[PDB]
């Protein structure tokens, strides 16, 4: 039907919206749509079941408006509008997320709706082929190398979640590339009040063996065996009360296919022994392939522009763990806008969000509190355990750890002290009380002085002459700490 | 269309540091096979390769990646 | 409203952009619901194939609706002749064209 | 020799109820057909969906079906799930728990067996002028 | 050279005695043993 | 490979040696790799202010 006009011949059109042209209308041919307006707000626009719920007019918005250099910061620069709206809106344009993205991040995942959000999300695409690599590339347009940041989808990698007496984690086989979910069921059988035990693949047929203690038996020795057989860990000694214990064994599925029981027992310096055990089943699980909370890592990955990588701490340390909701993309926004706003690393802005220096290390990278306190190991380390109670008053002394917390917050002994009664102006004594709170605020309240040019001295000049003297980062909210 | 997709390669990250000894495991008349492959890049520039010479010609560049202007 | 704030040389990037972007939402959608199932598309490649356009060029490429309708033939004629195509017909085939 | 077989095929010469009537072959389709001509030989290819429903025969027997089906969860054997094809004077017999990838979630709503490709010896097929 | 190359291989398979074949490797050795040897030759020269 | 020497010759003990690498040059890096990988020096001189 096309003409054979001048003007199909004289007239340079860009490629693409040509192609557009010829999708719409096969789209809007498709359904019986009146026009493209409804292939784009409501077909394309609701459509989760696809790599996107593409919604044409807030791309539209979103483009003009960061194309508008201040970043929505001339809003910011006339509060009797940016008041107007929610923060959320100002930060749901910063970030990409379309206002269906953002209720398919908002809502819950709810367990009881495992199967009936992955007919929302999904059309009727089996999980069995939905779950392989070569399907996920596909349905989200990923690198099959991001596939493999997008693993562990658990409450932890390390210590994971437990509820309703089990557990429910994806495995990968490390060659094949494949991951598989299964559930590990743990019900108690003997005295596991007086001691636990977690069980945790790590890989096929690899377990992490954990456990804990509840009350204290002077053993000699402790064994935990496979149905009571086959040793599993050896520990020597007299273990203690309120220690986790672990260790790598294996388990394969002739021990773990059939249910089985792992015994625990503390073998005392006599002929006797003290003893709890719990059963346990590993089985492959069809039933919580639904892997919704994969969903949302990508699509939200790829809306913030935050690896898993870097993502995972965002969401994990503000919020339970294995889930996403409102609160937890608040945060998420916020660490954006703070990364944004000022030069500054993205660990930078998740602690502006309130947030504490995790002491735990990952992804062949230092813990956040390692960066800070022992990448200068002023020959020894600073623990952050409550007991390295160093005076940190003006005129004050210490050891190597003092040296490090000085070091730590590029400042001297006087302006650090000032620090500590900025996060806390009722801690005016001769110490540092030891703990990741404080000194992350103490970090905080340097962070203020680094994003803007303050000195330690004018934190508090300012605060006074603004109205926000005497402000204890140690009682301040996320809300009132943007603020 | 002939090569088909990429294959995923995974690397190892696993090695026992035999003894020498130990390590001279031999035929005759935890792998079986103590020591690993490489990738071959020959092959796998097939897959480089075109990836180059498709994103040339959807961004408007010539066979070496220079822009042209033509009518 | 806000779109029509720009100057030209800004609303040329804003096309660049949208563009872009449209045409991979369209490109999946089309995949996954209104492609038919004779025509086994697995891909915006296969798609490229199938309706004989490019939907992952930049948007810095300019043509004409001629043009594109030129080359889509080509595309068409030339996958016929290679018998990338599995049927086409004997006696169109040997046509002198 | 040309021959016009088309690419898709969606409409029925025949079908039914099962024995009890408390289900019936959904009205499915041969979405995708292909072939390979040769002189002294023909392969066909046809890639179905058979699609199975807990549709009851109309009158009581439908309101059984409602019933069945919507409270409790699916038996269908995919062993026995076959489709017959006949091309001219041959016969061949193909099942899901061979030619299709991934057999079905259990439900009494809609189970949908999609065949990879059935391989159709055509050298069988007897024209009648040029029709078969 | 792709007429030549089909006389060793044809992904579009062969037609022998008007009939359909079922196979593309037109080198019986090539069309038979479809599997990587898992002991590889100790040798020196890549054509053994 | 980027440094200051004296000889370990026999006779170039008292010479004095000073050296660079050409990998820490970054002279590769300097035009695009779609203009060709192979990358040789054709001639060089010698300044010493």
């Amino acid at each position: 039907s096309m003409a054979l006009s001048q003007q199909n011949m004289d007239i340079e059109l860009s490629t693409l919206s040509l192609s557009n042209e010829l999708l719409l209308e096969s789209i809007k041919t498709e359904s019986k749509l009146e026009n493209y307006t409804k292939v784009m707000e409501m077909l394309s626009t609701f459509r989760p079941s696809g790599a996107t719920p593409y919604h044409d007019a807030y791309e539209n918005v979103r483009e003009v408006i960061q194309l508008q250099d201040p970043g929505l910061e001339q809003l910011n620069a006339s509060p009797a509008i940016a008041g107007l709206m929610h923060q959320a809106s100002l930060l749901g344009i910063n970030a990409s997320i379309s206002p269906e993205l953002f209720n398919i991040l908002t809502e819950e995942i709810t367990e009881g709706n495992a199967e009936e959000l992955y007919k929302k999300n999904f059309g009727n695409i089996e999980p069995a082929s939905l779950a392989m690599p070569e399907y996920l590339k596909r349905y989200y347009n990923l690198s099959d190398e991001e596939l493999s940041q997008f693993i562990g989808k658990a409450s932890n990698f390390g210590q994971q979640e437990y509820s309703n007496n089990q557990l429910i984690t994806p495995v990968v086989n490390s060659s094949d590339g494949t991951v598989k979910v299964y559930r590990i069921t743990r019900e108690y059988t003997t005295n596991a009040y007086q001691m636990d035990v977690e069980l945790f693949p790590f890989g096929g047929e690899n377990y992490r063996l954990d456990y804990k203690f509840k009350n204290f038996y002077n053993a000699s020795y402790l064994s935990i065996k496979l149905n009571d057989k086959r040793e599993l860990v050896r520990t020597e000694g007299a273990p203690q009360v309120n220690i986790e214990y672990s260790a790598n064994i294996t388990l394969n599925t002739a021990d773990i296919s059939q249910p089985f029981e792992i015994g625990l027992t503390r073998v005392l310096p006599s002929g006797s022994w003290a003893y709890a055990a719990a059963k346990f089943t590993v089985e492959e699980y069809n039933q919580y392939s639904f892997l919704l909370k994969l969903n949302k890592a990508i699509r939200l990955s790829r809306a913030t522009e935050l690896s898993p990588t870097i993502l995972e701490g965002i969401v994990r340390s503000v919020n339970l763990q294995l889930d996403i909701n409102t609160d937890v993309l608040g945060k998420v926004f916020l660490t954006k806008y703070y990364m944004q706003r000022y030069a500054i690393h993205a660990e930078t802005a998740l602690i502006l969000c309130n947030a504490p220096i995790s002491q735990r290390s990952y992804d062949n990278q230092p813990s956040q509190f390692d960066r800070l306190f022992n990448t200068p190991l002023l020959n020894g380390q600073y623990f952050s355990t409550g007991d390295e109670e160093i005076d940190l008053n003006s005129g004050s002394t210490g050891d190597w750890r003092k040296t490090i917390l000085k070091r730590a917050f590029n400042i001297d002994d006087v302006s650090l002290f000032r620090l500590l009664k900025i996060t806390d102006h009722d801690n005016k004594d001769g110490k540092i009380k030891n703990n990741l709170k404080n000194l992350s605020n103490l970090y905080i309240g340097k962070l203020l002085a680094d994003i803007h040019q303050l000195t330690i001295d004018e934190l508090d000049l300012l605060l006074i002459a603004v109205g926000e003297g005497k402000t204890n980062l140690s009682a301040i909210s996320d809300k009132q700490l943007a603020t | 269309h002939l090569l088909g997709d990429k294959p995923y390669l995974p690397l190892s990250t696993t090695w026992s540091d035999p003894r020498l000894d130990r390590a001279a495991d031999i035929t005759t008349q935890t792998l079986t096979d103590l020591f690993l492959p490489q990738i071959n890049e020959v092959m796998m520039n097939y897959w480089q390769t075109l990836a180059q010479r498709v994103y040339n010609l959807r961004h408007n560049l010539s066979i070496d990646g220079q822009p042209l202007y033509l009518p | 409203v806000l779109t029509a704030g720009l100057n030209s040389q800004q609303a040329n990037t804003l096309h660049a952009f949208l563009d872009e972007s449209r045409s991979a939402a369209l490109s999946t959608y089309y995949i996954r619901q209104v492609a038919k199932a004779a025509a086994a598309i697995k891909s915006r490649d296969d798609l490229y194939q199938y309706l004989l356009i490019d939907n992952q060029v930049s948007a810095a490429i300019k043509t004409t609706r001629i043009a594109e309708a030129i080359a889509s033939i080509q595309l068409y004629v030339n996958r016929a002749l290679e018998n990338v195509e599995e049927n086409a017909n004997s006696g169109v085939i040997s046509r002198q064209f | 020799e040309d021959y016009e077989i088309p690419s898709s095929v969606s409409s029925r010469k025949d079908y039914g109820w099962g024995d009890y009537y408390l289900s019936m072959v959904y009205n499915g389709d041969i979405p995708t057909i292909n072939y390979k001509a040769a002189s002294s030989d023909l392969k066909i290819y046809i890639s179905p969906k058979l699609r199975i429903i807990h549709n009851g025969y109309e009158g009581q027997k439908r309101n059984q079906c409602n019933l069945m089906n919507k409270y409790g969860k699916l038996a269908i054997s995919p062993a026995k799930v076959q489709i017959i094809v006949k091309a001219g004077g041959k016969e061949q017999t193909f099942t899901a728990d061979k030619d299709v990838s991934i057999q079905p979630s259990p439900s009494f709503d809609e189970m949908n067996y999609q065949f990879n490709a059935l391989e159709i010896d055509g050298s069988g097929l007897n024209f009648i002028n040029n029709s078969a | 050279a792709n007429r030549w190359l089909k006389y060793v291989w044809s992904p579009s398979g062969y037609i022998v005695h008007g009939q359909i074949q079922n196979y593309q490797w037109n080198v019986r050795p090539l069309l038979e043993d479809t599997s990587w040897n898992s002991d590889p030759l100790d040798s020196v020269d890549p054509d053994a | 490979n980027n440094n200051l020497a004296f000889g370990a010759g026999t006779d170039t003990k008292t010479s004095l040696q000073a050296s660079v690498s050409f990998a820490d040059l970054k002279i590769r890096e300097d035009y695009p790799a779609s203009l060709g990988k192979i990358r040789r020096i054709k001639q060089i001189s010698v300044t010493l202010p």
